[PDB]
């Protein structure tokens, strides 16, 4: 039960059950108005939950929502790995340069 | 005891190429806020949509050359009931000009190359756009190209022209377009004539749909007696290595026996004969795992191997 | 003042006042073992705030922590933007698919 190949099979699942999932046309789910995806895990997986709590728990559909649930706890795993290892000043500032550098190069602003 | 009042001061302003900001304010005559109100945005034209928001403004990315129309409600919902006020509407009138004055068949293409001129960034992104003039297009009219990616807008400076010296194609060797970008490319072709009015044309492109993928590089095939050994390199793109789909085509030049493998790894080996000559080509496309499905690259230059 | 110019400036100032902040060796602040920075914005600015309450805001040291404050406000605005709008399921799935594509691309 790995992770790095979950997404590959998970995305492929979403490509099929799309027509089934988008059958609910009254349902409104929070969608970020920006393209910095990783800042919005709490809202994305809360949306996945609401979409789960309003979907016919079918056959190949019910697997998608566990794979999404499994991906969450990998993300939940990485989250606590952000702040439980205290290291020496200044390895923190080293990390900060990269952080601000990424925001400068990668992010849309 | 609540009767829902519609929002007021509902505005729509163009904030950039194919980009508007909807703005409204809560009705001050609405009974003193003791319950949290929200809003429902409805877009009537040119493309229908509707959604909700907790705040009093919303950005909409949309083409503008057909005009634009939107409406906004006040919504109050619990579980027992849902209340929706009347609509506050606003529209941007379609651009002045005749239908046949606009350009025809706007086709744009992005390509990624290596940037050695600049240590500041990795990879360039080029923009090549073509179009037709139009049947009712005047003989004296001229066109102007503009594009927008994110918050940056640029006007074209490399125009190809037709017989009458009116612009028909554009070229950007360098753009602000991010090579691993995941936002829209808004393109605008405007017009002008002293003797008529010209309807402009804009279009939203997704990068995965217009990005021409470069071929796999250093495609080599070696014959070690009874087997074929093929290797290439992940093409000039900003995308990494674990994100590429490849097709490798082994063609028996003798009888025409054919074998194609769709794979992601960067090398391939299979059986053949010591007897026949083979030609090998490779083909690249960004995997469906990093981006949405896009174009394939051209097949690599045919490397005939064996005998 | 524009956020892009703010970061470019803040980076420069950060490199100048390196040795100054280096001081307290008793000080231990959490540092992530991966480079998925966007998960750790809460951790990072907690580490930022445990310097402003320990360092001396004297020279241009004060400009650094003020810029970082403004950068924090930008990021906070981005998070607020995560759930301001609620849209159709088809548009949500588009984002989720685009989300999972980024994870794969950036790992």
């Amino acid at each position: 039960i790995p992770t790095s190949a979950l997404v590959k099979e998970t995305l492929a699942l979403l490509s099929t059950h799309r027509t089934l999932l988008i059958a609910n046309e009254t349902l409104r789910i929070p969608v970020p108005v920006h393209k910095n995806h990783q800042l919005c895990t709490e809202e994305i997986f809360q949306g996945i939950g609401t979409l789960e709590s309003q979907t016919v728990q079918g056959g190949t559909v019910e697997r998608l929502f566990k794979n999404l649930s499994l991906i969450k706890k990998y993300i939940d795993g990485q989250k606590k790995k952000c702040g439980e290892e205290r290291r020496r000043v200044n390895q923190f500032l080293d990390y900060l340069q990269e952080f601000l550098g990424v925001m400068n190069t990668e992010w849309i602003i | 005891k609540i009767s829902l009042l519609p929002p007021v001061n509902f505005t729509i302003k163009v904030t950039g190429l194919a980009q508007v900001l909807l703005q409204w304010k809560p009705n001050p005559d609405q009974e003193q806020r003791n319950v949290n109100l929200e809003y429902q945005v409805k877009i009537n034209a040119p493309k229908e949509d509707d959604y909700e928001t907790r705040i009093t403004e919303s950005k909409c990315v949309t083409i503008l050359h057909k005009g634009f129309s939107a409406s906004v409600r006040t919504i109050l919902q619990n579980d027992h009931s849902l209340l929706a006020s009347s609509w506050a509407s606003a529209e941007l009138h379609a651009p002045p000009g005749s239908p046949g004055t606009s350009i025809v068949n706007l086709t744009c293409t992005t390509n990624t190359t290596e940037d050695n001129y600049s240590r500041l960034r990795s990879y360039q992104v080029s923009l090549h756009c073509t179009w037709l003039v139009g049947t009712d297009a005047p003989e004296d009219t001229q066109y102007f190209l503009y594009y927008r990616y994110g918050s940056w807008t640029e006007e074209c400076q490399e125009y190809s022209k037709d017989t009458l010296g009116r612009n028909i194609a554009c070229w950007f060797p360098r753009t602000f377009i991010l090579s691993k970008g995941r936002d829209w490319l808004a393109v605008l072709v405007n017009g002008s004539s002293k003797h008529s009015a010209i309807r402009p044309f804009d279009q939203l492109f997704a990068l995965h749909a217009i990005d021409q993928i470069n071929p796999p590089l250093n495609v080599t095939a070696e014959i070690e007696g009874t087997r074929l050994s093929i290797q290439w390199e992940k093409p000039v793109s900003a995308f990494p290595i674990h994100c590429f789909d490849y097709e490798v085509k082994i063609h028996n030049t003798r009888n025409g026996y054919l074998q194609i493998e769709k794979l992601m790894t960067n090398a391939f080996i299979s059986i053949i004969d010591d007897l026949s000559k083979y030609d090998v080509q490779v083909r690249a496309a960004v995997s469906s795992m990093c981006r949405e499905a896009g174009l394939w690259s051209e097949w690599s230059q045919p490397i005939y191997v064996g005998n």
